[PDB]
């Protein structure tokens, strides 16, 4: 439960960049062959 | 000083005037076209043409 991992070692908060990530269908409304 | 207890109670007595008579208020909320509606009245569906 509250037991710490022994060999676990902390790491600094490194950062990474994403390319197309974060794109999704806004809602149940469908569109095709258009630019909205 | 500068300290007040915010929690208070509404006085309810059956002999109080209409101003103090408690009114149960149910606020009806809804969302429009944000999802398929699963709540619809008993309106019988018809055939498709
Ligand atoms: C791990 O050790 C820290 C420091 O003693 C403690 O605060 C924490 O509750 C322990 N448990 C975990 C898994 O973090």
């Amino acid at each position: 439960q509250c037991v710490n991992l022994t060999t676990r070692t902390q790491l600094p908060p490194a950062y990474t960049n994403s390319f197309t990530r974060g794109v999704y269908y806004p809602d149940k409304v469908f569109r095709s062959s258009v630019l909205h | 000083f500068n300290c007040y207890f915010p929690l208070q109670s509404y006085g309810f007595q059956p002999t109080n005037g209409v101003g103090y008579q408690p009114y149960r208020v149910v606020v009806l909320s809804f969302e429009l076209l944000h999802a398929p509606a699963t709540v619809c009245g008993p309106k019988k569906s018809t055939n498709l043409v």
